[PDB]
């Protein structure tokens, strides 16, 4: 069934837009670290950008990819315009949450979670 | 006299019905349905891509000068294929009337931005996007308006939890506010209030 | 003749009759390109010829405003301009065609 | 009628009292435990029984519209007194 | 009907022009404002001498909460949970069971005063006038937990404020 | 073969012997009831289900009246509404003011059907009837002032549980439901009289005063106490 | 209010108004804080007869909206949503400030 | 108008955490009629609700605490197909329960007075 495309027509143009947004985020991490006075490294920021891009690597719908890059542009322009604070930028890193157990034995020990 | 029953206005009902027929005749390509509620409110259901032509007609037509955009919101009905229902409320000062125009969309289908018809549509559509996830194609500045920076999810959706997924506190170790998964000292006690006896026979649906 | 229209940004027009005649003639010219059987064309042609007839029969501005019941003469001129722009857009849109697509089976049902 | 638990902690009218090994007693150190001394059960037991010569009586709690909803108590069981359960008030028919 | 707030034009006669020029050069309206402030200076202040003087209140005032008793000493509350059902902010938690004498009485009656919106719905829905909003409003605390009232605290409030609560309910009960 | 009846003018084919209540159920209209239970025999005494047939001058008990060919059932007619209002008026005229102290509370058929089919005001300027309470065991608590004499418990007891110790003693307004002797209705199916009683006359004694219906969350599981798998 | 005659004259001269006519402090001119008991009216539906809820039920008279036009399903004059709003009249009380 | 030969999946867009997307099994069903009432107006629409998680006791005030965002979330659907479609596009696991309607029953008031059958009642 034919559907109205948000952008990108097929998957190739969606991948192109993903690459453009990835370049935009990659060239912004030094500025983000400088302006927000982050105690993280530039390499850490670039790795976090790569990780956040990689968790959506299983998407096979061009419209979902277009919406994802739209929201990525939104949260990039929040970082560039310093609308965000260091609070949110470091919320990206989950620096205060305790490491959740992942093995069956530990999960059995701690509680009733699946 | 019936002091406890709202009086009705057949004159206004007939006028609204006539104008609904008028607009439906003028715009057959987009108008799907026309209704007049028993408390005299005209409601127009159109195709989602007729938003700009229908709104421009209702604004600029001599016999329909709805020069004011009273409101613009959406309603989430998950049981429908197109869960989101965009609603426009227009006010015509020249004829002292109000009209409602309703369209539909889902998560992955954009709706044309009506900032070229009404300037209030800018912030109204920003709020619609922020609270439901509906994308508006040609919007001068489409971004979050009400939620926190970096907030994930659209909270007015029916499937979004009332308390969300994260909560904020100040952590002394990191010397900043932190966001952590929501944890409630007292859980919101959900109540089942609906009576198992039908209240309004006029609205009874066929068993099907 | 009057000092102001009372509305901010709405200037007074010294030649209301001629401007209204020009605008109505242009509107009628645009409507000739719309199909004869179009429901939009009939109604707006009717109302335009009704209003164009009033401006050609009443030389007094105050009585013309009373007869048109469209506010002040500057408001009538602005509404004529809006109608002309709408006629051009509808000529481009062509909304007299049959319905684009019927909605899904249960799209306007309520309550549900 | 307040009563003292074996740990020296007052027992409320609901029977609440922390156990000896319960750590939650630490909240009362250098502070106090809020216990209401008046016991409604004891006071309503102190209240007497009204003798009325009718099979059915009515109780609204006294005060009319300032009391509780008016209810009717059937005083036919001669082995016990009929208790209005809004206000716990006992009524009885004259025996002997 | 309508009126124009500002659509008047000034007369251009010589006397009026000279008057306006005198107002411009000699700051007449500014002196008038000074005179108004001086008048208010010489008026009597509207300040009350708190805490020795209190602002007026009414019998309907909604302040601190209280659980009431019947004149016999029995608690009015019957664990019906109407106040809990009607509470907008879900500030009330109620748990009940049959008592020793079989009465329908509560065992837990908590009100979170940091969650309550002091809307008075609980005392409207009570059919026995058990839960009320007393006249007290000066009950600010130094710790958050002290504002999490429980059944014992509410019963103590009722016993403490019973006279004034009863007087206010007597005064205002015919309007309800 | 099926016969054609009409509910509010809508055609419906029903088997012979079908009742007006079942025809309305087929077309999706649930007629109000207090004594009718589909698992029990037909009593027809509460009179709450009276409906109007199109040409019949008299209302019929929908729970006991078999439909005839070409019957038009006016469920939302003026006569039907007035009949429901009158029956509810009698019921609440003799009912006690026990709702807050009553465990039936927000899951009561008397309250819901009074809010949906009855009037909002009372014309009863007399005194009410108070009934002595019986004792039928440690499981079912009896407050018989709330009984509406619908004989659901009697019919269930006898027919389903095979125990014939429930019934009506006396007659008139003084008619009472009970054993007439100090006998405990002890059976393996004793709580279903708590379930089927529309009012708070029969309530669960272990569950007394503990909760209210709107608070509770419902988890749909099965039973393990036996091998039936209820 | 309690003030000297000279101070009242100074206040009136400075402000240009007789302040004692319109005082902003309340001096025994307000209602007593204790009032006699009321007796409020009942209403129109407090009858004992000819008062059935089926004849005075507002919620049960509500209807689903009428479907004027549905796609699924002479020279007509053009119509408007309503008659044009009449021109307002200038205030007779005080047309201009 | 592009053509996509893919299933709808908006999990990356909804903003739900991965834990509450993967480890959640919703229950699509029509609620059972409340046995305390004879009404059947609450057994007409399908419901979608999540699995019960842990609830513990607050050390202060003894309240009921939770750490599960979706404890109170119940969705209403007009059709089993609609509910299944919503669950599939939102990526949660789902268990479907077929609707249980009462079977038709033959009733007769005249059976209470049978001449030779056991349906004759001993009381009225
Ligand atoms: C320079 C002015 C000197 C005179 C002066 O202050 O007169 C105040 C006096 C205040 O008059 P008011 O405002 O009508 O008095 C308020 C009421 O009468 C209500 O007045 P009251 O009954 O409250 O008076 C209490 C009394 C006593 O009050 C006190 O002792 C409190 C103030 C002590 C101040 C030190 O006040 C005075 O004695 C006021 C004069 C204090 C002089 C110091 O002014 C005059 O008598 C006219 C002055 C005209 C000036 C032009
Ligand atoms: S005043 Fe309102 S918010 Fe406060 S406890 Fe009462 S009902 Fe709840
Ligand atoms: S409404 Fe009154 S009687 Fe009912 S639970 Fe609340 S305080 Fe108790
Ligand atoms: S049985 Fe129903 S109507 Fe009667 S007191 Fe209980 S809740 Fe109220
Ligand atoms: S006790 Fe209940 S089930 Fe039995 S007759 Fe009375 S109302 Fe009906
Ligand atoms: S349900 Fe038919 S008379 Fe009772
Ligand atoms: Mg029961
Ligand atoms: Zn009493």
């Amino acid at each position: 069934t034919s559907v109205k495309p948000i952008f990108s027509r097929d998957m190739n143009e969606a991948k192109r837009r993903v690459r453009e947004l990835y370049r935009a985020w990659y060239r912004e991490v030094p500025n983000t670290v400088h302006l927000f006075q982050l105690d993280i490294s530039v390499k850490q920021g670039r790795d976090k950008v790569r990780e956040m891009f990689m968790k959506n690597a299983h998407v096979t719908d061009p419209r979902v990819v277009d919406l994802l890059v739209i929201k990525g542009k939104m949260e990039l322009e929040e970082t560039i315009n310093v609308w965000k604070q260091r609070t949110h930028i470091m919320r990206f890193f989950h620096e205060t949450e305790a490491p959740r157990p992942t093995d069956f034995l530990s999960k059995f020990y701690v509680g009733h979670d699946p | 006299t019936r002091p406890t029953i709202r009086p009705r206005n057949d004159v206004v009902h007939k006028q609204l019905s006539a104008f609904g027929q008028y607009v439906a005749e003028i715009l057959p390509k987009y108008v799907q349905q026309v209704q007049v509620s028993c408390f005299n409110e005209l409601e127009i259901f159109i195709h989602p891509d007729g938003v700009i032509p229908v709104l421009t007609f209702l604004r600029d037509h001599t016999n329909a000068q709805f020069k004011s955009l009273a409101d613009l919101t959406a309603v989430d009905v998950p049981t429908r294929q197109n869960r989101f229902e965009i609603v426009y409320n227009l006010l015509s000062l020249r004829f002292n009337s109000r009209i409602r125009v309703k369209t539909y969309t889902d998560e992955l289908t954009p709706i044309e931005s009506s900032v070229t018809v009404y300037k209030a549509a800018n912030w109204y559509e920003r709020e619609i996007w922020d609270m439901f996830g509906v994308f508006f194609a040609n919007h001068p500045d489409l971004r979050r308006i009400l939620t926190d920076y970096g907030f994930e999810g659209h909270p007015f959706r029916k499937d979004f939890p009332l308390s969300g997924y994260v909560e904020l506190r100040y952590d002394d170790e990191v010397k900043r506010v932190v966001a952590e998964p929501v944890e409630l000292a007292q859980e919101f006690r959900k109540f089942d209030l609906n009576s198992p006896w039908e209240a309004f026979p006029a609205y009874r649906q066929p068993p099907e | 003749l009057k000092k102001t229209t009372g509305l901010v940004g709405l200037a007074v027009c010294e030649t209301p009759h001629e401007r209204l005649k020009i605008l109505y003639t242009k509107i009628l010219d645009v409507l000739g390109q719309i199909p004869k059987n179009a429901a939009y064309r009939k109604y707006t042609e009717q109302i335009t010829n009704e209003k164009l007839g009033m401006v050609k029969a009443e030389p007094d501005v105050k009585k013309l405003e009373e007869q048109l019941q469209g506010g002040q003469i500057e408001e009538v001129i602005l509404q004529a301009e809006n109608e002309l722009s709408l006629a051009r857009k509808m000529l481009r849109w062509k909304p007299w065609e049959p319905l684009v697509e019927e909605p899904p089976a249960n799209q306007w049902k309520w309550p549900i | 009628g307040v009563r003292t638990s074996p740990t020296g902690e007052k027992v409320t009218h609901t029977g609440q009292a922390y156990d000896d090994g319960d750590y939650r007693r630490v909240r009362f150190s250098d502070r106090q435990k809020e216990v209401n001394e008046n016991f409604a059960i004891d006071l309503i037991a102190e209240q007497p029984v009204s003798e009325v010569g009718s099979r059915v009586i009515s109780c609204d709690g006294g005060g009319g519209a300032l009391g509780h909803p008016r209810v009717y108590i059937n005083l036919d069981k001669e082995t016990k007194t009929g208790t209005c359960g809004y206000c716990g008030l006992q009524f009885r028919q004259p025996h002997h | 009907t309508y009126k124009f707030v500002n659509m008047r034009e000034p007369s251009m006669d010589m006397k009026s022009v000279t008057d306006r020029a005198a107002q411009t050069l000699l700051w007449t309206e500014l002196v008038r404002g000074l005179g108004m402030t001086l008048s208010y200076l010489f008026r009597e202040p509207a300040t009350i001498n708190y805490p020795f003087e209190k602002g007026p209140l009414s019998p309907r005032f909604r302040g601190e909460h209280a659980l009431r008793r019947y004149p016999s000493g029995e608690e009015r509350c019957i664990a019906c949970k109407l106040c809990e059902a009607v509470c907008p902010a879900q500030a009330i938690t109620i748990e009940a069971e049959p008592r020793a004498d079989g009465s329908r009485r509560t065992t837990r009656y908590d009100i979170d005063m940091t969650k309550c919106i002091y809307c008075g719905f609980c005392q409207e829905a009570c059919p026995v006038d058990a839960i009320v909003e007393g006249p007290n409003f000066e009950f600010s605390t130094e710790t958050h937990e002290e504002l999490l009232y429980n059944k014992e605290k509410l019963l103590n409030n009722g016993d403490k404020w019973e006279a004034e609560i009863a007087a206010n309910i007597q005064a205002d009960y015919l309007y309800r | 073969n099926l016969i054609e009846v009409f509910v509010d003018g809508q055609s419906v084919m029903v088997e012979p012997g079908t009742t007006v209540l079942q025809a309305c159920e087929k077309v999706g209209m649930q007629i109000p009831r207090f004594c009718y239970h589909e698992r029990l025999s037909v009593a027809g005494n509460c009179r709450m289900c009276l409906v109007e047939i199109e040409k019949a001058p008299k209302v019929v008990a929908a729970c006991a009246m078999p439909v005839m060919k070409g019957w038009n059932i006016l469920t939302n007619s003026e006569k039907s509404k007035k009949a429901r209002e009158g029956v509810m008026e009698f019921l609440l005229a003799n009912h006690p003011l026990d709702c807050p102290i009553c465990d039936q509370g927000g899951e009561c058929d008397l309250q819901d059907q009074s809010m949906m089919f009855g009037s909002d005001r009372s014309r009863f300027l007399e005194g009410k009837r108070a009934v002595e309470d019986k004792n039928i065991g440690p499981l079912v608590k009896t407050i018989m002032t709330r009984c509406i004499q619908c004989t659901r418990c009697i019919r269930f007891a006898s027919e389903i549980a095979g125990v014939d110790d429930l019934g009506t003693t006396g007659r008139g307004n003084d008619m009472q439901v009970g054993t007439y002797i100090e006998k405990m209705f002890m059976s393996e199916l004793s709580g279903n009289i708590i379930d089927i009683c529309p009012v708070g006359a029969l309530t669960s004694k272990p569950y007394a005063f503990t909760a209210r219906p709107w608070e509770t969350r419902k988890t749909e599981s099965i039973d393990v106490m036996d091998a039936v798998g209820s | 209010a309690s003030a000297t005659r000279v101070i009242q004259l100074l206040r009136n001269w400075a402000s240009g108004r007789d302040l004692q006519a319109k005082l902003q402090l309340r001096y025994q001119e307000i209602s007593k804080r204790t009032q006699p008991p009321p007796k409020l009216p009942v209403g129109p539906s407090h009858k004992l007869s000819n008062n059935y809820y089926c004849t005075r039920d507002g919620r049960r008279e509500a209807m689903p909206p009428s479907i004027v036009m549905s796609s699924q399903k002479t020279e007509k004059k053009a119509v408007t949503p309503a008659p044009p709003i009449k021109r307002w009249e200038l205030s007779k009380d005080q047309p201009y400030l | 108008l592009i053509a996509v030969d893919e299933k709808l999946d908006i999990t990356t867009l909804t903003g739900v955490p991965e834990e509450h997307i993967k480890t959640r099994k919703v229950r699509i069903f029509v609620p059972a009629r409340n046995n305390m009432q004879s009404g059947v107006n609450n057994t007409k629409k399908w419901k979608m609700e999540f699995d019960t998680r842990e609830r513990w006791e607050n050390p202060l005030m003894g309240w009921s605490s939770t750490a599960d965002p979706l404890s109170n979330l119940v969705l209403t659907f007009s059709t089993k197909e609609d509910a299944v479609a919503f669950a599939e596009k939102n990526g949660w696991s789902f268990d479907v329960e077929e609707r249980k309607v009462p079977k038709p029953k033959s009733k007769s008031y005249g059976a209470n007075f049978s001449w030779n059958k056991r349906t004759r009642v001993s009381t009225k």
